[PDB]
């Protein structure tokens, strides 16, 4: 037989067998339900909808979002999603493979315990594992040491990994991910005051986040150009309906990462967090990390982040020593790709959970057995 | 037989009654040239940032003075 | 089928609510060889036999017009 | 109140229904109002000759086409609601953003007024005024519209689900007319 | 000299010098124009009409409404209104005072820029300011911290203010104000099916909103009483013409605030919005706000809102901690009153805009200079 991996890194959800280059297909983890009396009697009433099916159907559906802050909000909804994904995309039965789970690090045990409990009981599945993002990120990026930044749909990360080991004290974990940024966007957008608030309306922004964003090289200087020029300003359509045209409101958005005033918090930002977390970690290693600096997924997609990051580190580093960062093309997929690699090696046969343990001891097994 | 007061007033009225045209003309047109400033709200942001980070706050003293110890 | 401009998948789903829990002798077909998709699995005096869907619903559809024979009745033949 | 201009004039209910025939026969939709007035100054082909159901021949000018415009401009008997089309686009702009394209595609009309030749065209002209031109627009104008409702009712009758759905005498026994307003839309 | 404040909080419009207890007089901001051929040749034709003058004259006039959703629709109309108000009520010249402007928060810059541009150019006026509602609401209510709910004629608000500072991220802003509710009313009213739609006909409802409304204590229980009793039902005249008598249709109306299904939207309502916006804001402050809870203006006029609100918070709060709300008598005036206080303090002499800046820099000045 053969081995199968779910990505539940948030945003669209990624699933695929070991050794395929890329997951078969991918789904937002939107969940949505009707909003109005069902008045075509000819229609079959289905009360819950998920995935691109919903993405089409959206308008009378209204959304629930089953993961806040990387924490999965409502289990039975997940179970709906999960079941759908297996049967509809995968045409797969729980017995068929070991299955591998993808976790925010340093987050409450409950997600571990219920996830495993459900999936061994509700699904019945040969072998289970839950793995921390950064490990995959290294394996895919193939440098045994490193530090990773990956700010997905969900909670945003700093982990230094040294070759072959964790520094769990070193690690920083942040709820700054693009969704909340986007919801700040609206509080921007009312300046131009084309204005709409609901969940689907919020996801419409996601497209603009694809298309229209780019990273500020320098904030002051950008403001000076903002006074000078309109090339900074670009014209974009409603997905249907109007043309819309957007100024500094594009570039201002990512700066939140550097300055989370605009929705206001203190953690001194991605880069200062990173250098802080470095200065926690010990002295000699540091050069390697100055060399090996790695980024991935949802926010990183933006053009230019790596450059201003390097500018920031050149601010904070003693300039004397080499600095560079890695910005691979495929970052948003990176995790599941690494998961595939993770699946490949026979050592997990030593390492998987088996049904037997789940019989003989509880969810408690995990927290010893896995990281 | 004609074109009249009655019809002209009709047209006038209709003009007055069309909310879409006049409201769109004022609001949508004025929406586009909306914004240019170095916001003081961002001055607040910058100032806070200045107050924010140890790399300025600690290092300004500690790099500077612990240079000369003795 | 008089519900228009829609897809057998819709009924698939209506099966899955309607029978697939309820009606014991009918079944979601298991995986088996020879075929891209099979959709119905049910039990018969001959034994138990399993069958599949192309969107064909409209094929059973019967249109009528009076007119066609109405005028042919005029015709020479 | 138009017709007294030509001043062949009669008011009672049956006399009013006599007009219905003319509404069948003699009406057609203004393509453009100004331009039509210009043609009205130019030509009499705009003007057609029609009999009393019995009695006289009667012959009618712009008075035919002026009538439907009321739908677009309910001044002529005077009200404000900005008209069919502006009402429609208003009611759209109430409804939410994404759906709209479908409706721009799927636009449907029926029954008594719609019988007139040409409504759909000027409607489309109006929407092309009000729509952002960028996106597809069309309307449906089936032949059978005046019957449409009862036809649909027949379909509605067909499906077994109303057996789940009908009111039965039993409820009317056990609870009042109140039943309906929960039970039906 | 002396200092003068316009309220342009929507609904009737409020204007008065610093230190008077209440504005001199107040006007709806209706605008209206003729509908019919003018057939008394003896009559002078005036083509636009405003204020109680129009309120008398209405019938052949037809209304335009120059503020949607708190956003002022058509500038030149405003200018008509504004000019009228100064000269006819105020007997005032633009030079005479500093003037203070009253704004929906978090709404498009354009209102700022044109308002200032016009009023410095078209009127020529010593000093200008635009101020956010909640600030006034606190000053009048005199508790330096707080949260305010004021749902006027126009767009409906949540702002927590802490003492001396803004939390602009915290803030929620909603188009749910009583006007749109009233227009829903008609879609109610056709049940009894005495039915009329035009603008003036819609304003006739406003009186009923004064007289006939009261707040549902409990919705289910109210329905049970609705089945039991007619004391719930009261008899009311046309302003002229018929007696009209109204059932649950009165109390059902305010529930929309709690459930904006009835004209259907999702934002989970006043109270759930409030607690949401709290749970955004940080942990320690919260008790104060549980203590200090403040409401004002158009909707709040209804008897009973505060009570069911408290019921709702007792639902959502951990019951353990004190809760109360403030419901002052004067709420509908509150804003302009607070504005008077705002006018009083000499610090605005430090703070006003002056003509000089408007000379030396554009409308842009405001958006730095004011909140
Ligand atoms: N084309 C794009 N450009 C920029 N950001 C995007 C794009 N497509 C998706 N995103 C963002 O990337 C994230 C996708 O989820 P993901 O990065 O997988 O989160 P997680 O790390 O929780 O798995 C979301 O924040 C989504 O809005
Ligand atoms: N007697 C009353 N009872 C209840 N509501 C009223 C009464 N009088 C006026 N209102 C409503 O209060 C609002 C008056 O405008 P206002 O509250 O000043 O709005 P804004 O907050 O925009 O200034 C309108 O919604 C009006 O319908």
């Amino acid at each position: 037989t053969t081995a199968l991996v779910c990505d539940n890194g948030s945003g669209l959800v990624k699933a695929g067998f070991a050794g395929d280059d890329a997951p078969r297909a991918v789904f937002p983890s939107i969940v949505g339900r009707p909003r109005h009396q069902g008045v075509m009697v000819g229609m079959g009433q289905k009360d819950s909808y998920v995935g691109d099916e919903a993405q089409s159907k959206r308008g009378i559906l209204t959304l629930k979002y089953p993961i806040e802050h990387g924490i999965i909000t409502n289990w039975d909804d997940m179970e709906k999603i999960w079941h759908h994904t297996f049967y509809n995309e995968l045409r797969v039965a729980p017995e068929e493979h070991p299955t591998l789970l993808t976790e925010a690090p340093l987050n409450p045990k409950a997600n571990r315990e219920k996830m495993t409990q459900i999936m061994f009981e509700t699904f019945n599945v040969p072998a289970m594992y839950v793995a921390i993002q950064a490990v995959l990120s290294l394996y895919a990026s193939g440098r045994t040491t490193g530090i990773v930044l990956d700010s997905g749909d969900g909670v945003t990360h700093n982990v230094p990994i040294y070759e072959g080991y964790a520094l769990p004290h070193a690690i920083m974990r942040l709820d700054l991910a693009g969704r909340d940024l986007t919801d700040y966007l609206m509080k921007i957008l009312t300046e131009r005051g084309y204005s709409f608030v609901t969940t689907a309306e919020r996801e419409i922004v996601r497209d603009i986040k694809e298309k229209l964003c780019y990273v500020a090289l320098d904030f002051e200087n950008e403001m000076a150009t903002a006074a000078s020029s309109s090339s900074l300003e670009k014209s974009y359509e409603l997905p249907d309906g109007q043309v819309i045209t957007i100024g500094n409101e594009r570039f201002r958005c990512p700066e939140t990462l550097f300055q989370p005033s605009f929705i206001g918090m203190e953690s001194a930002g991605i880069h200062e967090t990173t250098y802080n977390s470095i200065m926690k970690c010990d002295i000699d290693i540091r050069k390697d990390l100055y060399a090996n600096n790695v980024m991935s997924g949802g926010t990183t997609m933006y053009p230019g982040i790596a450059d201003r990051m390097q500018k920031e580190i050149t601010a904070l580093a003693p300039s004397t020593m080499k600095i560079k960062i890695i910005a691979p093309p495929e970052r948003k997929y990176s995790v599941w790709i690494g998961g595939s690699i993770l699946a490949s090696l026979s050592t997990f046969q030593q390492m998987w959970i088996t049904k037997q343990e789940y019989d003989e001891a509880g969810p408690s097994i995990v927290h010893r057995k896995c990281f | 037989x004609x074109x009249x007061x009655x019809x002209x007033x009709x047209x006038x009225x209709x003009x007055x009654x069309x909310x879409x045209x006049y409201x769109x003309x004022x609001x949508x047109x004025x929406x586009x040239x909306x914004x240019x400033x170095x916001x003081x709200x961002x001055x607040x942001x910058x100032x806070x940032x200045x107050x924010x980070x140890x790399x300025x706050y600690x290092x300004x003293x500690x790099x500077x003075x612990x240079x000369x110890x003795x | 089928c008089m519900f228009p401009k829609a897809t057998d998948t819709s009924f698939k789903n209506k099966l899955y609510e309607q029978h697939l829990g309820k009606s014991n002798n009918f079944q979601k077909p298991k995986p088996a060889k020879g075929k891209a998709e099979a959709h119905f699995s049910l039990v018969h005096y001959a034994g138990t036999v399993d069958y599949n869907i192309i969107g064909w619903l409209d094929k059973n559809k019967d249109p009528l017009n009076e007119t066609v024979v109405g005028l042919y009745q005029k015709s020479g033949l």
